[PDB]
């Protein structure tokens, strides 16, 4: 049970290996690269749907 | 890929669509990109946002407190104590205060170092330090002497440690009893709302003991422990402004005024600084 | 709704709440030169972007007693960033221009301008025997105020307005591309001019060809208590300008 | 032959009848910035015929102990044409060189001249704890001349020419693009410079960042009764010039 | 392979061909081999250009600089700082200035000796020292005293260290805000040209600073850090002359005027040297 | 994820195996093998040709 995840890379021109030595979950390393993003929860909280170029208030 | 979005290329506009125009009463805000207001180029932006997730904005070793305890005390007495919190230190107090709740697993990091002290005893040739930091959650039985019963650590956990190694690290999991740690409440303890209001409320996270396992030599000896937390695996909710005064209190919130910002000359002056 | 509108020139844009309509010249939009209607041989020039976008104007102040303005163009932007550069150190240039008359009121004001442009506006002179000198046709960035009475100069504009400077009907001055600023409609004026000569290109500093006349026909009232200043900006951009026959710079 | 060669940009042209080849950069002909290698987002103004044209600057007259001259650019054409003024009313800038010195003789004069582009020749000053000012770096479109032996002065820059102002040996000063005019083999040298820089774009006004240096390894020689007058001109043309963020004109 | 040309077999010749002949004026570099001007024989050559690439040419620890700090001090101004920069050293200048730019991780070593200084507090007998170096980028708050808030670390990546074991290493990426990293700039921080001219322009890298975690003790210490540099996945371009004039400032190529080589008698003499 | 590559060895009459540990592409170790050469660049920099047995100059 390895796992070989990708490497943190430079872009415009590379894996490690993980291995699981403990029995609980809160023994492993950090999950550095959770990359998830949802901006419209405090961006974007109204209920109609607000459409860019249209006015905002008719 | 937290991969920022590529800037589209635009050219002249002549229309009915105002994307610059819009209403700030309705609490949205403005989503216009500058392909919307100008004649833009195509940009491929290889930029990412890996940096400002909040595992990594987090994930970094804080010194919380420090304390310390001698070998000889009266009588003694020579041991060291810390009832647990996040809130006596300004920079991480300050980081995990961005938000109202979070979940999170620990790695705990002690840092301990001894000093000679002033005396006359020479001569003196002492055999190295071992330490034992003991932790006590709420309730157990607490050391009253630093030979007392409580240090055999039956069930308490301790971790026993020799200077001149790598400092001593442990994992601890998400420990509260409720669904998410609380950077803030606004309650108190009591329903008739008599006592303790505030974040303190919730503080019932145990207490770490210090002393020395050798028996105390001739010499005079000062030892400080240092505690830095590293949250891990890290999840936060309903974030908030970023603290402006100065903090007085680790039990409550309490401040001293204080401007909103630097000021300045005048309202174009543009040595801003 | 059709009274918002946005221009975006360049890297400027006017946004206006309050307008009527675009009056697109004579239902051409403005084009580059093409191989068959070109004559100069040489490879022409196109900033297209440092150049074709909004220029404003220095403002005047509308005045119950205000007969009138006019600006020529393109020596109005003669000064006016690379636009007026590239004119300097060209012989030939060719654009068209998007113009954009603003002035705004508080819904108790009243008054009704006339935004009109005059292709080849060749203006008289106050004394029949002499010719108008060089500042009193186009003071460049700055306006030419039209007068409501005749005027009196060797070297002075016939600026009554009755005549418009031309020796017209001013009423009739609707046969060019026009708009009207109403301030009980709207705020804003806006023409979109093509190139209109008799020749492909021209010198763009021995000619214009065409002026920029603001009349009110309305006077502008109020009742005391309101707002006085009641100011008229102007923001012109050049569309599709390119040039030809590259040397030393002048004038 | 291939000692022949003409050069055609914009309304300009070049001919040379004793050439000996055209050195290209590092193999790179100079081009314009793609969209992946791009960071500012305004659309760039590209005028490719009023700017990417050549420019002949002041000329220097070789004699018999000249060190030698240097140029820095783009300071030097910062007042050429529409060149200068792109760069004036622009934040950001971008282009490459072809570089054509001249210098022709009469088969009875001898003398080897190098010339060479460094790009980011930064020199030093005479008095090691300050720094040279602004005019001895760069007097813009004159040239600046080395010394044969120490300089002297708070603000001025090292000229000795055995170390080339850079503290290198002068000898080694081939590892970047040069060639060599021998008066008994060919009349100029042409070098085609690309953009070199560690950012896209760069500000035309605080950086160069390349250096051209002439500098004669064999003294100019000859027999009384011939020509004492040996002049070196200088003919420059950007490539491929771009221009970001415009805005009021400066410096 | 880096494998050097073999040696082609060539007999005699006469012909109009003319490999020794050329123009040097061309700025081209004559690709004659040995075999166009002599009788050569055939050599299978099996040597290797591997050693000087530049990954291997720059890819050696350097030192860079070593500073001083104490654990008595006054009061206390008992710490270290270095603000950082490649060109206070001679060795490692010179080789990593003979390119005009350079994209490179780095491996950041350090190497802390303490030494006892002369004094009459016998006796002493004093615990293991710890080491704390911070690295401050621009911008971030500076420690002003030995115990200052600073130290606390909560963002800012520190490094800690008990002496007597192996010194202490981590790995920094390619951190400039340009595509290169620049050995030389020809221009001023200024758009007026006023102001600081060169390389100095562009070296806002950061601050390292260092201190003792331990308390100090009766008899007196002071400590030495060196920081070593060593260049990782090298990317260089246009190569320069290399340095021939000793160098005076760490901001500025300000040189005093060299001669080109060592001179000898005569244009003959073979005493060379 | 475990690369074996080859060791240098000696020509004229061996192998190594490489697991990345960390997550950042800086972290391994140096690029010692990369052997390539382009030195066109600045010994051939020019625009034409240029064959050696040929005249230089016309
Ligand atoms: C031998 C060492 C064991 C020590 C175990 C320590 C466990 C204490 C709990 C630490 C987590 C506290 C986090 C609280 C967060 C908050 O109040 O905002
Ligand atoms: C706890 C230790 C962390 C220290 C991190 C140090 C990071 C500083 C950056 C070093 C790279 C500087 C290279 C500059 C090259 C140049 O200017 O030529
Ligand atoms: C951090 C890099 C760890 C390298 C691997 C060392 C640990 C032992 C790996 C054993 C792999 C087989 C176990 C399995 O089946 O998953
Ligand atoms: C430098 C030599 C390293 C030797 C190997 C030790 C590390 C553990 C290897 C585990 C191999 C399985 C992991 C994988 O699937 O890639």
């Amino acid at each position: 049970g390895a796992q070989v995840s990708t490497q943190k890379t430079g872009a415009h021109e590379i894996h490690y290996t993980n291995v699981n030595y403990y029995k609980d979950a809160a023994s492993n390393s950090a999950n550095r690269q959770d990359f998830t993003q949802d901006p419209g929860k405090f961006t974007e909280p109204v209920k109609d749907i607000m459409i860019k170029s249209m006015p905002a208030l008719n | 890929i937290a991969r920022v979005a590529d800037t589209i290329g635009s050219g002249p506009v002549n229309s009915e669509s105002i994307p610059a125009l819009t209403a700030a009463e309705t609490g949205h805000t403005s989503q216009v990109v500058p392909a919307d207001t100008m004649q833009t180029r195509h940009v491929k932006n290889y930029h990412s946002r890996s940096e400002s997730t909040v595992e990594n904005f987090l994930c970094r070793s804080a010194c919380v407190f420090y304390t310390t305890y001698r070998n000889h005390g009266t009588d003694g007495d020579n041991f060291g104590y810390w009832v647990i919190s996040t809130r006596q230190v300004a920079q991480l107090r300050r980081k995990l205060e961005m938000f109202t709740y979070a979940r999170f697993d620990l790695e705990l990091t002690f840092v301990i170092t001894s000093t000679q002290e002033q005396s006359t005893i020479q001569g003196q040739d002492s055999p190295v330090l071992t330490h034992q930091i003991m932790y006590v959650p709420p309730g157990g039985p607490v050391p009253t002497k630093v030979n007392s019963y409580s240090w055999q650590t039956s069930t308490n956990p301790s971790v026993f440690w020799t200077e001149g190694s790598a400092p001593p690290r442990m994992s601890i999991p998400f420990i509260s009893i409720g669904n998410a740690y609380s950077m803030f409440y606004d309650g108190w303890a009591k329903f008739d709302k008599q006592g303790t209001y505030g974040i303190n409320t919730l503080n019932n996270m145990g207490t770490l003991y210090m002393r020395h396992v050798n028996d105390g030599s001739p010499g005079p000896i000062v030892s400080t422990v240092r505690i830095y937390f590293k949250p891990k695996h890290v999840k936060t909710w309903v974030p908030r402004p970023p603290r402006l005064c100065q903090y007085q209190k680790a039990g409550n919130v309490n401040f001293e005024p204080t401007g909103v910002t630097e000021s300045r000359t005048d309202i174009t002056t543009m040595q801003t600084t | 709704s059709d009274r918002v509108r946005s221009i975006t020139l360049g890297n400027s844009t006017i946004t206006t709440q309050e307008c009527a309509n675009v009056v697109v010249g004579y239902g051409v939009w403005p084009t580059y030169l093409n191989d068959d209607e070109a004559t100069a041989e040489d490879q022409p020039t196109q900033p297209d972007v440092a150049t074709c976008r909004f220029y404003t104007l220095e403002s005047v102040m509308w005045q119950q007693s205000s007969p009138g303005w006019w600006w020529k163009f393109p020596d109005a932007l003669s000064n006016m960033g690379l636009f007026g550069q590239n004119m300097q150190y060209h012989y030939l240039g060719r654009a068209g221009y998007t113009v954009h008359v603003q002035c705004n009121a508080s819904k108790f004001h009243q008054g009704c301008l006339l935004v009109v442009c005059v292709p080849e506006a060749e203006m008289g002179c106050a004394t029949l025997a002499n010719k108008p000198d060089q500042k009193s046709l186009s003071n460049g960035e700055t306006a030419n105020m039209f007068e409501s009475q005749n005027s009196t100069g060797q070297t002075a504009v016939q600026a009554n307005v009755i005549n418009a400077g031309m020796g017209v009907g001013v009423g009739n001055l609707t046969i060019f591309p026009h708009q009207w600023i109403n301030l009980r409609t709207n705020n804003s004026a806006t023409i979109v001019m093509p190139y209109i000569n008799s020749v492909p290109m021209d010198n763009m500093f021995r000619h214009n060809n065409f002026t920029l006349m603001i009349i009110p026909f309305a006077p502008l009232s109020y009742s005391t208590g309101a707002t006085t200043y009641v100011p008229i900006t102007v923001t012109v951009a050049p569309m599709c300008a390119e040039y030809n026959g590259l040397r030393l710079a002048g004038k």
